[PDB]
This record gives structure tokens, C-alpha cells and sequence, in this order.
């Protein structure tokens, strides 16, 4: 599973 | 369980 965090 | 980052 691939996560995708976004920051900013 | 593949934790990327986006900026």
C-alpha cells in the first residue's frame, strides 16, 4: 500500500 | 506498507 503524506 | 511524503 502506498501512502502518500503531503506536507504543506 | 509504503509511508512516502509529498512536500
Amino acid at each position: 500500500s502506498k501512502t502518500f503524506i503531503q506536507v504543506x | 506498507k509504503n509511508v512516502l511524503y509529498r512536500r
